[PDB]
């Protein structure tokens, strides 16, 4: 708490005068070893199970009847 | 970093759900993968969404269940932020909280997509789920329309002959209004273009165009389709039909046709509203006289009650069945002409990518369309009076009644319905009961809907533009007296061809 | 049964699809203002 | 920022959530007043003549109440029912002009008086002459006569301070009787309309969720292989003589199964070996005998598969002629010496272990340099598939079927 | 107006290439002709899902049944028994004049 | 192989909570025990009654899904973050929006406040993590390092302070003074979406598609590795009693035993009326603070309430 309170006091907050604008316009960390188990190669069956089929787009180019209908009409006819 | 404003709202949103996909895509396939696929499962998602918005049923043959799990969860989160955000559009722009003509252009887009995925559903179950006019229902329809017209001795129209006498002052008449529709505008479609052209030359010789009106009369029977628009007027949309020009001329030929002959033979009786005497004002007006002249209207000092009731048949264009429709035009006019209208409301309907065929109920942009509601209300008003208190109204046929008058006084008295008009869907009517009568129908509704917690006052709903000592006064005799009028002519309409 | 088409229902019930033994709340109103604090502060 | 689009916001705001979409609504008055006035039945709603009341102080007029107990055993204002006989007859006292008032008082009855009613005698006072009277001076007369009253009797009329088709269809006329009748003893049940009426699903769902003309579908609604068995053995019956041929069927299970089914069906029969080059592979397995003709059992040309143990080293090896990648068809080829670039181009499928005499007859016949067509005609008359391990497995297959059935009927 | 015979091979070839939702850029290739018109060609006769042969007896069969069911609703019969709505149409006019013979 | 792993009942599901309008994405519970609050994709939050399980109240200032809430514990606030890249603190005084935090690149995926200082700590799709002051809205650190976004982030008083998993499958423990990574941990082979604290066992367990492995604080020593559960996994809750909770993204729970890694129950819920029987998912769980009854929030949009089973005994369900 006394450190990053510090740190955030610092943030919000030869001889130089006040008047002078600034002046200068304006590898990571080693990489940590993979420990990984050891792959399991994919199997032909599942790999075909993965097969994604391309897209066919309708934009892009680069019926029961009810019985009753029957009753329905019959009944007119009559 | 940037905010996301309303520039920004609808790409951040397609930025995120792109985003959240792939990364399911890399949890979801197996480790050791020979190939990613991944633009391709997006080009997936983007088809199975478009054809959400066209209502087309998507399927992909060959495609992984996962795959499929997962896009038809992503499209159905989609459609719900879009169909959320159109519920609350249309709320501010009927408010007036919006200006912005953009945001009204995309609304009236969304909501045209969500009523055609609703009506295209309709018609499926229609012709699934049977028809819903059932055969006793359909037959007591027709039945009595046959009594009533053949008690006013009613003489059906008939096929005009090509040598009819009248019909160039019909053709001249439909021309007309058909020119009218372009009188001002400048660099038409080119449609219009089309729709002029006709129009002229019909101008120049009209017994070609009378006698290719009449062929399509007597033999078409399979029509283009018609596009569907909409007119947004702020707090509703109203439907905007686009027939194609030839048809349409053959429709305003028949439209003219069919009411001189109409009005010529007394179809409508007068309580039909709107009719060509009057303006509407004056209409108002006379129902006023007609209200006041009534005998004894005013006195209620043995228990009297005068009730008025303004309804609308609700939904009764969409309820129509063209099976019947054709049945019941064939009792006025000739079956070819009957054919005709039938037929010409069986039509595929298209607005962009979506499509469907209209098999339920009207079209209600077609030029003749007008005559059929009127004609097919006169059924409906035919279940609402009886067919005795409808003759006491329209009059004996020699001597026919005008408008809110009746024969004698005796013959005004003798029934609660005392004044009756149906302006297109709207109705109004006045009931003058006697004590007994309200007394009657007070014990026959708390029977059927009996209420311990007098809760009845608070459904009811009157004008809150007068003052208090204007508004009704919602007495409990006043309240169940009007609960009861109500519901006894509600239970007057088969719930399936329309309803209050 | 004939069902009209407003009134027709395409899905199961929530005490068909859980069972008697499982209690189902709709809540599509809440009970309170905005008006209402959720943690009030003493007078 | 400046508050600039204050009602059209980027979310729905606080007031348009309670106006519309589901906030606490503050929902003040709720019946605030509906009282009928005293005067009135309270079945008929209407002015009584002759009330009576009930014991729990329910008031309302004779001649509506005795048709309805006759008809229904109940009382309307309650669930409960109620015997006649205990209805108490009231008696109500006129002005001189005819209104409602307290006898003893002469108060006129209002909508908002106490009204009080004894039940021995009857009469109905307001409510302020029983107390001030009876429940101060401890009498229990009533005023109008001397009956005497117990506490119990004392009731309050008004205290301010608290299926078949022809259902449906009245009134049926002679032809709607007629035509549901005839309806009824000829109507049939219709035939058309009666008739109209792996790793991946059907696609029942995803139709069903994307178009609403489907019925919706919440559920997921989920090819033959065959494997060589052994090795396969072909015997051609050539005019040169015989060639015995074994088939690599495990390693090459589509290849080898073509081929034997086009042999038991006699598809190479009276064909020729149509291309025979010097140090060179022969070839044949085309009925047409044009060089380009023949065709799968599936119906079109199927996949290669090379394999890294199959290569066109020694002669005889047995391939498959095509024209590019994944279109073997009919035709095939037996090498006459070691080919490498043959490797990867065409599916190896067996080799010659008989005849070896029969082929070099074969090589021997001369072939015309422009067409590398035999001079003389090389036919197979006939092929024997002699062990045929792709109809074992067949066999097999049908066995394990029937067994599953048993284990869940 | 009335269609070509180079016309219908222009707007087959186009809908090969273009689909069936580009009926604008499809339009840009014909002459005088608008996109509703070319598509209403499309469906109506130039589609090869239509099926231009003779009629079986069961097609006629089911054609006479649902014709007397619902009346004048071409629309919606048509797609039942799997013909164009004009053809369904036309056919039912032969049969009427053969049975007044 | 293991010892016999104490028995713990089943839990049941007794009650099902259904209002909102869009997949109910995080949860959580008052420290009191009298309501929690949810946050959707329907870009509301809604506080609900924990007893009754009714709606008390609605709260809509995002534009975006929300993704993550929790409650402050020594303050009246509500704390939420969203896919619009923004980070909201509620006064629940007033029911109002009092302060909002800047400075994220891409969308908000969830947030823990530290249990001691008064410090917000959120992680997001641009691969940071960031540490803001509550009080003055200011980042004091961002934590940088990863490679995918960062789906998950913890906190505790003791060290490390910080913990975060993400989809470039590595865990970082992180110093939080300084703002530097202290232990990467790369065991998993699919991304890490879900980390959880014991709370007195000075461990913690993460979870990936592959299977959850449990670890060993400070220096992140692995333990175990618990494995079945064979799907994307978005939770992990813990119980006091040693009951862990892995909810998956197919509609899964997976009910284990903390100490020995036995797993005793499975459950698989029914999706509410409307919707496909892809649309089950379980995106939280929370235990409340009784430990009574388990909430989970669901993508079918409902909200899901089990309790502990008490007439099931050691005979009735025996350990296997």
């Amino acid at each position: 708490r006394v450190a990053l309170e510090k740190s955030v006091s610092q943030k919000v907050a030869m001889q130089k005068d006040p008047m002078e604008p600034p002046r200068f316009k304006i590898p990571p960390s080693p990489p940590a070893p993979v420990m990984h188990s050891p792959s399991r190669k994919m199997t032909v069956k599942e790999q075909q199970e993965w097969k994604i089929p391309p897209c066919i787009s309708n934009w892009k180019n680069a019926v029961h009847i009810n019985e009753n209908f029957a009753k329905l009409a019959e009944a007119l006819y009559i | 970093a940037k905010t996301v404003t309303k520039q920004r709202v609808e790409s951040h949103f397609d930025l995120e759900l792109r985003a959240a996909v792939m990364h399911d895509i890399l949890d979801m396939m197996p480790e050791g993968i020979k190939q990613n696929k991944a633009r391709t499962i997006l080009q997936h998602l983007s088809e199975a969404w478009r054809c959400w918005k066209a209502n087309i049923p998507w399927k992909v043959p060959g495609l992984p269940t996962p795959i499929e799990n997962m896009i038809l969860r992503y499209v159905k989160a989609k459609a719900d932020w879009w169909t959320n955000t159109a519920h609350y559009n249309r709320e501010r722009i009927r408010r007036g909280a919006t200006v912005d003509k953009t945001v009204c252009k995309k609304n009236l887009g969304r909501l045209t997509r969500l009523y055609l995925k609703a009506e295209q559903e309709r018609q499926h179950n229609y012709l699934k789920d049977g028809p819903y006019i059932t055969a006793e229902e359909a037959v007591a329809v027709y039945t009595t329309t046959v009594h009533w017209l053949e008690s006013r001795r009613f003489s059906p129209i008939p096929f005009p002959p090509l040598s009819y006498k009248h019909d160039t002052k019909l053709l001249i008449l439909a021309l007309e209004r058909l020119k009218e529709a372009y009188s001002v505008k400048s660099r038409l479609n080119q449609s219009q273009r089309e729709e002029l052209g006709l129009i002229e030359q019909a101008y120049d010789n009209p017994h070609e165009a009378l006698s290719r009106i009449k062929r399509h009369l007597l033999t078409q029977r399979a029509f283009k389709e018609v596009g569907i628009e909409f007119m947004d007027l702020y707090s509703h949309l109203v439907p905007v039909y686009d027939v194609e020009p030839l048809e349409k001329i053959t429709d305003a030929y028949l439209d003219q046709y069919l009411w001189y002959e109409a009005d010529k033979r007394r179809l409508f009786p007068p309580w039909i509203k709107p009719a060509d005497t009057e303006p509407p004002p004056l209409l108002v007006y006379k129902w006023c006289q007609g209200i006041n002249n009534l005998q004894d209207v005013w006195e209620t000092s043995e228990g009297e009650c005068n009730v008025m009731l303004e309804s609308r048949f609700e939904k009764m264009y969409e309820k129509i069945d063209l099976t019947l429709l054709n049945r019941l035009l064939r009792l006025i006019v000739d079956h070819n002409i009957a054919d005709y209208m039938t037929a010409k409301n069986n039509v595929v309907i298209n607005y962009k990518d979506m499509n469907h065929t209209n098999s339920y109920g009207i079209i209600r942009g077609l030029q003749f369309a007008s005559f059929i509601v009127q004609y097919y209300g006169l059924v409906m008003d035919l279940l609402v009076l009886g067919l005795h208190r409808a003759s006491e109204m329209a009059g004996p046929p020699q001597m026919p009644n005008d408008f809110l008058s009746f024969q004698d006084i005796a013959t005004e008295a003798a029934h609660p319905i005392r004044l009756f008009c149906r302006y297109i869907d709207r109705i109004h009517i006045f009931f003058r009961f006697t004590a007994d009568e309200a007394r009657d129908l007070i014990q026959r509704y708390l029977t059927e809907h009996p209420d311990p917690n007098n809760e009845n006052i608070v459904g009811y709903n009157n004008k809150k533009c007068w003052p208090r000592d204007a508004r009704m006064r919602l007495m409990k005799h006043d309240v169940n007296l009007g609960r009861a009028v109500f519901w006894d002519i509600k239970n007057r309409l088969p719930r399936s061809v329309t309803t209050v | 049964e004939v069902v009209l088409h407003e009134d027709k229902k395409y899905y199961p019930t929530a005490e068909e699809v859980y069972g008697p033994e499982v209690e189902t709340i709709v809540q599509e109103e809440d009970t309170q203002p905005l008006t209402e604090p959720i943690i009030k502060p003493v007078k | 920022g400046k508050r600039q689009h204050q009602k059209d916001k980027m979310y729905i705001t606080c007031a348009e959530y309670t106006h519309f979409y589901g906030g606490k609504k503050p929902d003040l008055p709720q019946t605030n007043f509906r009282r009928l006035p005293f005067d009135h039945c309270s079945l008929s709603l209407q002015p009584f003549v002759y009330p009576v009341c009930t014991p729990d102080g329910i008031v309302f007029d004779l001649l509506n109440i005795v048709p309805w107990l006759k008809k229904y055993g109940t009382n309307p204002s309650n669930g409960e029912k109620l015997d006649g006989r205990s209805l108490i007859k009231l008696n109500f006292s006129k002005n001189s002009e005819g209104k409602y008032h307290c006898p003893v008082l002469f108060t006129v009855f209002t909508n908002n008086t106490h009204i009080v009613a004894v039940r021995t005698t009857g009469n109905v006072y307001a409510y302020e002459a029983v107390e001030q009277l009876n429940i101060k001076a401890k009498n229990f007369r009533d005023l109008l006569t001397d009956e005497p009253f117990s506490r119990q009797d004392i009731i309050t009329l008004q205290d301010p301070t608290n299926q078949d088709p022809s259902y449906y269809l009245k009134n049926t006329n002679a032809e709607t009787r007629e035509t549901l009748q005839e309806l009824y003893k000829e109507f049939k049940g219709d035939e058309i309309l009666a008739a109209t009426m792996a790793h991946y699903s059907t696609g029942k769902v995803s139709a069903s969720f994307t178009s609403t003309a489907m019925v919706p579908e919440t559920t997921h609604e989920a090819l033959r292989y065959q494997f060589v068995k052994k090795k396969g053995y072909v015997r051609l019956h050539t005019n040169k003589g015989d060639l015995n041929l074994e088939l690599h069927c495990d390693l090459t299970p589509k290849t080898c199964e073509n081929f034997i089914r086009l042999c038991k069906k006699h598809y190479y029969d009276g064909t020729i070996f149509h291309r025979s080059i010097r140090n060179f592979v022969i070839q044949g397995g085309d009925p047409t005998g044009t060089g380009t003709g023949g065709e799968s059992y599936w119906g079109k040309p199927f996949k290669d598969e090379f394999r890294p143990n199959l290569s066109h080293t020694g002669r005889g090896i047995l391939s498959m002629a095509n024209s590019g990648p994944n279109s073997n068809r009919s035709q095939f080829f037996i090498t006459f010496r070691s080919c490498a670039y043959l490797d990867k181009k065409h599916t190896i499928f067996g080799r010659v272990v008989g005849g070896f005499d029969v082929l070099t007859a074969m090589e021997n016949v001369e072939s015309d340099p422009k067409t590398d067509r035999p001079k003389e005609e090389i036919r197979i008359d006939a092929t024997t598939v002699f062990v045929d391990p792709y109809e074992e497995a067949d066999a097999q297959i049908a066995q394990e079927r029937k067994t599953q059935l048993k284990v869940a009927p | 107006g009335v269609w070509r015979n180079t016309e219908d091979e222009i707007l087959k070839a186009a809908v090969m290439k273009y689909g069936k939702n580009q009926w604008s850029r499809i339009a840009s290739l014909l002459h005088r002709k608008s996109a509703k018109q070319c598509k209403a060609r499309w469906y109506e006769w130039l589609d090869p899902s239509i099926k231009k042969t003779e009629w079986s007896r069961e097609e006629e069969e089911k054609l006479l049944h649902l014709a007397k069911l619902m009346p004048t609703q071409w629309r919606t019969i048509a797609p039942i028994i799997g013909r164009t709505a004009a053809q369904c149409l036309e056919h039912y006019e032969f049969l009427l004049d053969k049975a007044a013979q | 192989t293991m010892p016999k792993p104490q028995w713990h009942p089943p839990w049941k599901l007794y009650r099902v909570i259904s209002g909102h309008l869009g997949w109910v994405r995080c949860i959580a519970v008052e420290p009191g025990n009298q309501w929690f609050v949810t946050g959707s994709a329907d870009r509301t939050i809604k506080i609900w009654d924990l007893a009754s399980g009714k709606l008390k109240l609605s709260l809509t200032g995002h534009i975006s899904t929300v993704r993550g809430v929790i409650v402050s514990t020594r303050s009246p606030y509500l704390f939420s973050c969203g896919e619009d890249k923004q980070v909201k603190c509620w006064d629940l005084e007033y029911n109002k929006v009092i302060r909002h935090y800047h400075g994220h690149l891409s969308a908000v995926y969830g947030l823990d406040l530290h249990p001691t200082i008064d410090v917000l700590v959120t992680c997001s799709r641009d691969s940071t993590a960031r540490i803001w002051d509550v009080r003055t809205k200011a980042s004091v650190h961002t934590l940088s390092g990863h490679t995918n976004a960062v789906a998950t982030v913890r906190c505790q008083a003791a060290e490390p302070q910080i913990i975060t998993g993400s989809h470039d499958t590595t865990i970082r423990l992180w110093d939080l003074v300084a703002g530097k990574t202290r232990v990467t941990l790369t065991n998993h082979k699919k991304s890490v979406r879900a980390v959880v604290l014991h709370p007195r066992h000075y461990t913690f367990a993460s979870g990936s598609p592959d299977n959850i492995k449990q670890w060993k604080f400070p220096d992140g020593s692995f333990i175990q590795n618990l494995s079945g559960h064979n799907a994307i996994i978005n939770t992990l809750t813990v119980n006091s009693d040693g009951v862990l909770v892995s909810g998956a993204d197919n509609g899964t729970m997976h009910l284990w035993d903390w100490r020995t890694g036995y797993n005793f129950q499975r459950v698989h819920a029914a999706v509410q009326p409307g919707s496909l029987d892809s649309e089950s998912g379980i995106f939280a769980c929370a235990f409340d603070q009784s430990e009574s009854r388990l909430l989970t929030a669901e993508a079918d949009k409902t909200i899901k309430v089990y309790r502990e089973d008490d007439t099931a005994t050691e005979e009735t369900h025996p350990v296997s």
